[PDB]
């Protein structure tokens, strides 16, 4: 009947490869790139926008650097339409965390669930796995500053620093070369741009080509501020540093 | 067995001249026995503020219940929700589970940013909105309430003259009720602060 | 719900599902496990290739099952913390039901039980998974070790090792490890893991991991400080 | 029977492409044109409906749509494709937003539950991505009027304004030169007319041309006048008569 | 891809041709039934010098009066164990009594036939049938010691003794000259263990082979490797009296 | 071919291969012969066996009181079959106290075949029966193909050479179905029968089963040294 | 290249299974018409009985949906049937939910969206029919909707469907531009039988037998076919004229 | 092409591939008839006689369902046995739901739709069979055939199987001959005329009749099988017309 048109996608290869795995991973070397430096007190997401035009609506726009909760963000590099269903079980996830603990989910929980749901779609069912990865930057108060990453495989990693998207191997060399661990927010903020001025395809780098975000101690209390850069902020950090 | 008097507490709120008050006791009671004094039945999510009286397990229920949905239409729209909308969810909330309700009576309060109308509302067990543009009440002596706050009300009072008024009207009636009673806390919203402030009342 | 048949027989006789799980193992990193007078030691490899990870969050490949049973895996990482989150499950499970703890065989059986299942479910791929469970059976002293592969068989060792180049470091060990006296010591049997690794780790000190599990629900896993040492004394011994 | 259906047709190939969804974007420039342009105080959507016979009534006809009483639509591809959305798309801005939040969605939200049809659409098992673009403008008070498009992938963008169909190309260097922050209601639609002039070949009148706004506020459809509080659709379309109105003061 | 319960041309079906291949990879067991009892042995194979050759599980209790001992993909075996174990239980629930040999097989092969595409999704559990054989000893009361092989063909015969396995061809040649009526238990004790070293690659000791029997009297025991030093004594000193 | 893939497929002739094939596993199957007079039914059986040591299967089957089979091919299929006619002998025998008729029996195999070809997915039945009974209206003998279709006859055989006894039988048609209350030379008549089939493997006292049933006769199974009389 | 075996995308966009379902409707060489009146609406309809042992009167291709909705097919009968029970069920349960009788346009429009579904779905083959309905609206007066295997429907002032269509579709062209109104003025409803039957002899040039059409009228309050003899009543005035 | 591997996909042509196979398996079947009569319809269907081993009718293949309604077809008899099977249950809940014998014209819609529904997926096989089915009801008599198509239409007289050309035409005969209507005694003989001279292709194998009616005036509107001396007295004109 229909055995002829099946795919079976979720079958090894003869080297013991997942073919489809391989591939989505192919496909998010397409998507823009997303760059982040944790440093001692905060954390940066910097993500280089992918279409531009002076016809485009900048100001309220959003594509790669989503809100969790109060404390955790991540950044997207592959198909935007599909993460936007990995996002929203994601929050789901953490808010049904917080009805049964009345504590705010560690990084660890929150990483590990949407790992174990790209991992399943790999194991069954015969649909194609998403093309996503992600670039969680959270903050919990058990082991302070995290970065995890994950890919359409299902495994994550930490990372002091991490590129996903274009150019990995040229923006995990410079990476390697200027980070140190006494670093502080202000450092990383102009690392995370200079590795961006470098990597860029653009002619020049620009405000209007990006999306920044910090997650910094700073800020009253002890609570942890989230602050998505208004594209207005991020013209005036892009003249502090003096690339432009 | 009343599923609303095992507990008891009293809430009321009232409006001003650019302002609202909402103010409650904080006994918890399992019937003759006092257990605490600590329990608060006044939540607030972002600038919008929930009290909420009867089965006191269904006040945990129902503080864990709005704190979840609001969270997220805080991430989705990116703005605290509005006490006009509010209302509305509540409302829907409840009236899910027609059969076998939660024993309970919110009392929504707080000041619409956009237009700076003050605003309040309340509810019943099933779950209808009363609309007042007075005070609203809620609890087992909201009997008694209803005839102390109307004697005293006058429409528009300034912020620290409401907070005398909304003294009297609780303090009272919580004595002459045999399930309120152990302190009282009164919350006074304006636009840009609010100020809470914690009753000395009789123990007996 | 998905129904095709992923696993079926080849004219030969085997399943090729089955045999391609296995070239998954091969990829995965190398881990090593040696079993002593009174305890059990084992020994993963890490990732050199990979460089500026935080060390501190980096998911250990040692998962504690229990309080006294550690599992350790190679091959596709993303798999194995399915097999590791059904076997915490079970191990609870067990107390529950029996009001004891689980014995080691117990959850080893368990364990291969679910590799087994999923290589005659239509509709669902093997795991690319061989694992070392290693503990200490309740009330007892003996060290016991298993090892289980993705097609479902599972045996004891005394020393064994899966992962990549694994002919070489086995090699090594079945000259090596008297088998009528087993390794006196705590530490001399640490001397052996950490031997056998450094035949196959291609230059490494920071890249080996121990883990050692002793009787009594005692699991320690070595500082970086404590495995530095033991790779400067056997480097005294080579030189000759 | 046991219907094997539940492997998704859509599969990675090797280049790192999603082929079916490539495709289903050729089919999108084969559509007519369609653009929108946002103001200061409001939007503009128009079309070309294309009467494939003249016995035939492209009145009855729709390509642009009622959402809620403040968000249309209009598109380029697949009719079928398009009507079979605004019938799931004007059921679940009710069932899952308007009863339990007692308001119309505001318009950057209906725009994610739309994103979220496609990407059902091209992910679950035996069916085919949409052969269509959408779109959406809509204004809620508190971001004003704002414009959306959306692909057939699920992903969507905010447009200053735009363009997509055959003469995709042509119309979109021409908004750029003849837009600015300045434009009112009545002088972006005039720009919204000689955009589509440069590509419609045939008749170009207020019979075969459709033309609606997102704009002020209307008391008139309001149907129950008599109650401070509503205020009625924001949406309006321009009738036959209006639209050959704006083409004696070309 | 060929379909999993298309037959062919020849007029079988091609999966249950392919598992029969599964069974001559597996590793040699040869059972003997006389009027004493029934003696399985198996060849262990130890793959290592490093493994503990007393791990390797191939001679399974079923019940008090039913033996088993099973070669091919044991792998596949854990499932038929559980369930026949489960049967066996089950009629001593329902019955209050033991099951003969022969309908306890009747069960074992009931699972093997399962396996398919369904219509609806039924009983059907594989997507491949069983790549492992069985040879069932016990005991009953009203037809003495039996001896079954169950087959993944769905089929089980009934035997005086069978040789399965790697070198099952060359063992049942041999088993088909030697075999009467004659043999006292001691007799096919030894017997068994001399067939078994004629197809095993290594040498003859009891880390590598396991004896067994069923008795009406003592029930199912498995030998430990100390009884069966005794034996591996016994046939060296009897072929080299000649 | 190409056509021969599923049983979903009509090939361009119309025939359906995957049921041509289901018929070929019945010629790989043992002879076995069945024939009947007006008072008793009989089968004559040839029980095969693997090697020496091997005992011989089982090629009959009881069903009931008054109904069995005898199956040719494959022994799986066979048993699946005659599970299915016991718990419609049963269903009968408790809903309408009422022996089950030979002739509904043969229409419910119809019926169930058929559903079992149509569904993507299933497998044609690879085996045939010999099903005899007696009824109210008198005895049967019916032969079931894996196509479907339940012929009634006055003898018939199936299985490997199949064309001797088949033969055989429709040169004496008119003398069988006389033998009328001998039970005794109705069996002989059938015994004869197979032996135009069999080339090699003489009969034995261990390779021989005769079932019959009739007017007087509840289901009978002669195995071992009880068919020493008819050899 | 699966995509000319199921409904996917093709490489260049189109959807060769449904392009392929077009021409399977057009092959039974009927001619279907379909004009407005005043207040009616026509529809004749070719009916061709190949050999004499089938029944005259069962071969039809008009069927009654409803009180009011008339549906003239184009295509293999059995599909039609199939069309046609479907369509019938919708008009019951529409008055059952919304207690008035399912206006035109509604069930044209629930046929379309029930179109769409079989060429989403990969394991159905879209309908082999056009699907033509008439009636006598309450409120929009006379319709006419024309809906077809892709899902596409759209009004009409008058329609034709067959293999010879083209010599229709010109000969209605060529009325409308001369008339200047949308509909055939005629008042009563026997001068717009006449008037679609002459239309009819012109186009394909052969005149007809009463046993060669089948005839629908949809005015307010019923739909009904015409018997043999009150088609040979329009015969007959016709070839007075 | 390809276009034939899987069913319900359509060719270039329009063409259905896989039912137009069909039709050649019921053209491989035997021969049957139906005659509508003045006041009833009369069955005839070809037995080939395989062996002599065959017991003589006991392998009657025309199935009555309901009381008043007969089928007979050709084709593969278990395609058949089970559309029959399965009308017999849609006949039996329109009794239920509506306590009246079903007419004869929704009897055959229904059993349409479920052929027809074996056209629209593409993992069951279609229905290797043509029915000829009819009987007596209110308006009185009516003969439909059924193919695998879907397509069914009423019928003067209908025939299928390998001699179908020929009983075409002589059905034909019959019709221009008695405008007036072949009266329901009449049918009989002229039944087993028929099926003689349509039996000449394959006169290789001897073959038996057997025919039934459903008759206003005969049997009240029952459907029985004609039998013994009427149907004795048929064979018996029969074999007089081809000597």
């Amino acid at each position: 009947g229909s055995r002829r048109y099946d795919s079976r996608t979720t079958i090894f290869s003869p080297e013991g490869r997942l073919y489809q795995v391989e591939y989505a991973l192919e496909s998010i070397s397409h998507a823009g790139t997303a760059i982040g430096i944790m440093a001692s007190d905060g954390i940066v997401l910097a993500a280089e926008r992918k279409v531009t035009s002076t016809l485009l609506e900048q100001d309220t726009s959003t594509e790669k650097l989503y809100k969790l909760n109060d404390k955790i963000a991540v950044a997207v590099a592959g198909l935007t339409a599909d993460a936007e269903i990995l996002i929203n079980t994601a929050r789901i996830h953490a808010q049904n965390y917080l009805k049964t603990y009345n504590e705010d989910i560690p990084v660890e929980i929150l990483v590990r669930r949407l790992s174990d749901i790209k991992q399943g779609y790999t194991q069954h069912g015969g649909l194609r796995p998403f093309g996503v990865s992600f670039i969680y930057a959270g903050y919990d108060d058990r082991y302070g500053y995290q970065l995890y990453t994950s890919n359409p495989s299902g495994n994550y990693t930490g990372w002091k620093a991490i590129s996903v998207g274009a150019n990995t191997s040229a923006a995990q060399t410079l990476l390697q070369m200027d980070y140190k661990d006494d670093m502080k927010v202000d450092d990383a903020i102009e690392l995370a741009l200079k590795t961006l001025s470098k990597t860029t395809d653009s002619s020049a780098l620009t405000y209007d080509r990006l999306e920044f975000a910090t997650i910094r101690k700073g800020a009253n209390d002890g609570e942890v501020y989230q602050k998505i850069f208004k594209p207005q902020e991020i013209k005036d950090i892009l003249v502090k540093t003096g690339i432009t | 067995s009343d599923p609303s008097s095992i507990n008891g507490g009293i809430v009321v709120a009232m409006t001003g001249k650019d302002c609202v008050a909402i103010a409650c006791d904080l006994r918890l009671g399992s019937q003759s026995l006092g257990v605490s004094n600590k329990f608060e039945k006044i939540f607030h999510y972002g600038h919008v503020f929930l009290g909420i009286t009867g089965l006191a397990t269904d006040v945990t229920t129902l503080n864990e219940m709005f704190r979840y949905k609001t969270n997220l239409y805080k991430l989705k729209e990116e703005r605290a929700i509005e006490p006009e909308t509010f209302t509305q969810l509540v409302s829907s909330s409840l009236y899910e589970r027609r059969f076998g309700p939660y024993f309970v009576g919110p009392v929504v309060a707080g000041i619409n940013s956009k237009s700076g109308k003050p605003f309040i509302a309340g509810f019943d067990l099933i779950g209808c909105i009363d609309e007042a543009k007075d005070f609203i009440v809620s609890g087992t002596a909201s009997d008694q309430l209803f005839g102390m706050c109307e004697s005293l009300y006058e429409p528009n009072l300034e912020p620290e003259d409401l907070f005398e008024t909304i003294s009297q009207a609780l303090l009272n009636a919580a004595d002459r009720d045999a399930l309120s009673g152990w302190g009282a806390v009164v919350y006074i919203i304006k636009k840009d602060e609010v100020v809470k402030r914690y009753l000395k009342m009789r123990q007996d | 719900g998905y129904d095709r048949a992923l696993s079926i027989f080849s004219p030969d006789g085997h399943i090729f599902q089955v045999e391609y799980a296995l070239e998954a193992v091969k990829r995965g990193t190398c881990a090593v496990g040696v079993k002593g007078k009174n305890c059990v030691v084992l020994g993963c490899e890490r990732r050199s290739t990979l460089k500026l990870q935080d060390t501190r969050i980096t998911p250990s490949k040692v998962s504690k099952i229990d309080s006294h049973v550690v599992l350790s895996f190679s091959g596709l990482n993303a798999d194995s913390r399915i097999l590791i989150e059904k076997a915490r499950v079970e191990a609870q499970s067990h107390r529950l039901t029996l009001e004891d703890p689980v014995t080691v065989e117990y959850l080893t059986r368990y364990v291969a039980g679910v590799q087994q299942r999923y290589t005659q479910s239509g509709g669902v791929r093997p795991f690319g998974v061989s694992t070392l469970i290693a503990g200490f059976d309740p009330r007892d002293d003996e060290p016991k070790l298993y090892q289980t592969e993705p097609s479902g068989i599972y045996s004891s060792w005394s020393a064994q090792t899966i992962g990549r180049n694994s002919k070489t470091v086995r090699e090594f060990l079945e000259k090596n490890y008297d088998r009528k006296e087993p390794p006196a010591t705590v530490e001399e049997c640490v001397k052996l893991t950490v031997r056998s690794l450094l035949e196959v780790v291609q230059t490494g000190a920071k890249n080996i991991e121990i883990t050692v599990v002793k009787p009594d629900s005692d699991i320690v896993a070595l500082s970086s400080e404590e495995i530095n040492q033991y790779v400067t004394q056997i480097e005294q011994e080579k030189q000759e | 029977m046991t219907d094997r259906y539940s492997f998704s047709l859509t599969t990675f190939s090797p280049s790192g492409k999603l082929g079916q969804i490539d495709y289903a974007l050729t089919a999108v420039k084969q559509g007519v044109t369609s653009l929108g342009i946002k103001a200061t105080n409001g939007v503009v959507i128009a079309t070309e409906k294309k009467s494939s016979s003249p016995l035939a009534m492209s009145e009855t006809l729709s390509k642009v749509s009622l959402l809620t009483p403040d968000i249309g639509a209009v598109y380029s591809g697949m009719g079928p494709d398009y009507r079979v959305l605004v019938d799931k798309s004007r059921k679940v801005a009710h069932t899952s937003y308007k009863r339990i939040y007692g308001e119309y969605p505001p318009t950057k939200l209906l725009v994610s539950e739309v994103a979220k049809i496609m990407q059902e659409a091209t992910q679950s098992g035996g069916v085919r991505p949409f052969g269509v673009s959408l779109l959406i403008a809509g204004h809620d008070e508190f971001n004003g009027f704002s414009l959306y498009q959306v692909d057939p992938s699920g992903s969507y963008f905010p447009w200053k304004a735009t363009a997509i169909g055959k003469g995709s190309v042509a119309a979109k260097t021409f908004l750029e030169k003849r837009w600015n922050d300045e434009l009112e209601l009545e002088d972006a639609i005039h720009i919204a007319l000689l955009t589509l002039k440069e590509s419609v070949e045939g008749e170009f009148n207020g019979d075969t041309i459709e033309l609606a706004i997102i704009g002020d506020e209307n008391p008139d459809l309001l149907g129950y006048t008599g109650i401070p509080t509503d205020k009625g659709p924001r949406f309006r379309k321009l009738t036959s008569q209006e639209i050959n109105d704006r083409l004696e003061a070309l | 891809d060929r379909g999993v319960s298309t037959f062919s041309p020849e007029g079988r079906l091609f999966q249950v041709e392919y598992s029969l291949e599964a069974i001559k990879l597996g590793s040699t067991a040869i059972g003997i039934a006389t009027k004493e009892g029934v003696v399985l042995g198996v060849e262990k194979r130890a793959t290592s010098p490093l493994l503990e050759s007393d791990s390797i599980e191939k001679i399974v209790e079923i019940d008090r009066h039913i033996g088993c001992a099973m070669s091919g993909l044991t792998a596949d075996a854990r499932s038929m164990i559980e369930h026949a174990r489960t049967a066996a239980v089950t009629h001593n629930l329902y019955y209050d009594e033991d099951i003969n040999v022969e309908s306890l097989t009747q069960s074992v092969c009931d699972l093997a036939l399962r396996f398919g595409e369904g219509a609806s999704g039924e009983e059907r559990l594989m997507s491949r049938p069983f790549g492992v054989a069985l040879l069932i000893a016990g005991h009953d009361a009203d037809d003495g010691y039996q001896l079954f092989h169950a087959e993944p063909s769905g089929t089980f015969y009934r035997y005086n003794a069978k040789a399965i396995g790697s070198g099952s061809e060359g063992a049942q040649a041999e088993l088909l000259n030697e075999w009467h009526s004659s043999l006292t238990l001691k007799e096919a004790e030894l017997l068994v263990l001399k067939i078994l070293k004629q197809v095993m690659e290594e040498k003859l000791d009891e880390n590598n082979a396991q004896l067994s029997c069923i008795t009406k009297q003592d029930g199912f025991k498995i030998y430990d490797n100390e009884k069966t030093a005794e034996l591996i004594k016994e046939l060296k000193e009897k072929e080299a009296a000649e | 071919n190409n056509y021969d893939g599923d049983t979903v497929t009509f090939s361009p002739t119309g025939r359906l291969f995957q049921v041509e094939y289901a018929l070929e596993a019945i010629k790989q199957g043992s002879v076995t012969v069945g024939l009947r007079s007006n008072t008793h039914a009989v089968l004559v059986a040839l029980k095969r066996n693997a090697d020496e040591l091997s005992s011989y299967q089982k090629k009959i089957i009881k069903c009931d009181e008054h109904m069995g089979l005898s199956l040719a091919g494959l022994a799986p299929d066979a048993r699946v079959l005659s599970n299915y006619l016991r718990q419609q002998c049963n269903y009968s025998s408790l809903v309408f106290n009422r022996k089950l008729a030979v002739e509904r029996a043969g229409h419910l195999l119809c019926d169930k075949a058929q559903k079992n070809t149509q569904s993507y997915g299933g497998r044609p039945y690879g085996v045939g029966l010999l099903i005899i009974g007696y009824d109210k209206s008198g005895a049967h003998l019916l032969e079931f193909q894996p196509s479907g279709n339940v012929t009634e006859l006055y003898g018939t055989a199936i299985g490997a050479r199949s064309q001797g006894a088949k033969t055989y039988l429709e040169r004496t048609l008119d003398t069988f179905i006389k033998i009328d209350g001998n039970p005794d030379e109705l069996i002989k008549a059938g015994v004869e029968a197979i032996s135009q089939s069999l080339r090699d493997e003489s009969l034995t006292v261990d390779n021989l089963s005769i079932a019959i049933v009739g007017k007087d006769t509840p289901f009978t199974i002669y195995d071992g040294e009880a068919v020493a009389k008819y050899i | 290249g699966y995509d000319r075996h199921i409904t996917i995308f093709s490489p260049e966009g189109r959807l060769y299974q449904v392009e392929y379902a077009f021409k399977a409707t057009n092959q039974t060489n009927i001619n279907s018409l379909a004009v407005r009146g005043k207040d009616c609406t026509v529809v004749i309809s070719q009916k061709k009985v190949p050999d004499k042992l089938l029944d005259p009167t069962t071969v039809s291709y008009i069927f009654c949906i409803s009180r009011t909705i008339g549906m003239v097919v184009n295509g293999p009968i059995p599909d039609a049937r199939n069309a046609a029970l479907r369509a019938k069920a919708e008009a019951a349960e529409f008055r059952y939910k919304y207690g008035y009788d399912m206006p035109c346009d509604v069930l044209a429009k629930r046929m379309a969206n029930l179109s769409q579904i079989y060429t989403q779905r990969a394991y159905m083959r879209p309908l082999g029919v056009i699907l033509t309905f008439v009636s006598v609206d309450e409120e929009l007066g006379p319709s006419i909707y024309k809906t077809d295997p892709a899902g596409y429907y759209v009004g009409y002032k008058a329609t034709a469907t067959g293999p010879k269509q083209q010599e229709i579709t010109t000969n209605l062209e060529n009325h409308f531009k001369k008339s200047k109104i949308d509909h055939i003025n005629e008042e009563s409803w026997e001068k717009v039988v006449e008037f679609a039957i002459t239309h009819m002899i012109d186009a394909l040039g052969t005149e007809f037998s009463k046993n060669d059409l089948e005839v629908g009228v949809a005015t307010k309050d019923k739909f009904f076919t015409l018997s043999a003899e009150n088609i040979e009543e329009r015969l007959v005035a016709i070839a007075e004229q | 092409t390809g276009y034939d591997l899987s069913n319900s996909v359509f060719s270039p042509d329009g063409r259905n591939f896989q039912v137009e196979y069909a039709v050649k398996a019921v053209e491989n079947g035997t021969t049957s008839i139906g005659i509508k009569c003045n006041d009833g319809v009369v069955f005839a269907v070809e037995k080939l006689i395989t062996s002599k081993l065959l017991v003589p009718q006991k392998n009657v293949k025309i199935q009555v369902v309901d009381r008043h309604i007969g089928c007979v077809y050709s084709g593969l008899i278990p395609d058949g046995r089970h559309l029959v099977n399965r009308g017999r249950e849609e006949a039996a809940s329109f009794k239920k739901l509506y306590k009246t014998p079903i007419p004869i014209p929704a009897f055959a819609d229904r059993l349409g739709q479920y052929v027809q529904a074996h056209t629209l997926y593409n993992s069951v096989r279609p229905f290797g069979v043509s029915t000829i089915f009819g009987g007596v009801d209110k308006n009185g008599a009516h003969l439909y055939m059924l193919e695998p198509s879907g397509s069914y239409w009423g019928y003067k007289g209908a025939a299928t199987g390998k001699g179908r050309q020929s009983a075409k035409a002589e059905l034909e005969k019959l019709v221009d001959h008695h405008p007036e209507g072949l009266s329901a005694r009449e049918a009989v003989k002229q039944a087993a005329k028929i099926i003689y001279l349509a039996h000449e292709d394959n006169k290789e194998k001897d073959f038996e009749l057997e025919i039934s009616w459903c008759s206003l005036s005969e049997t009240n509107g029952l459907h029985k099988f004609v039998k013994g001396d009427l149907l004795q007295e048929a064979i018996d004109f029969a074999q007089k017309e081809i000597n």
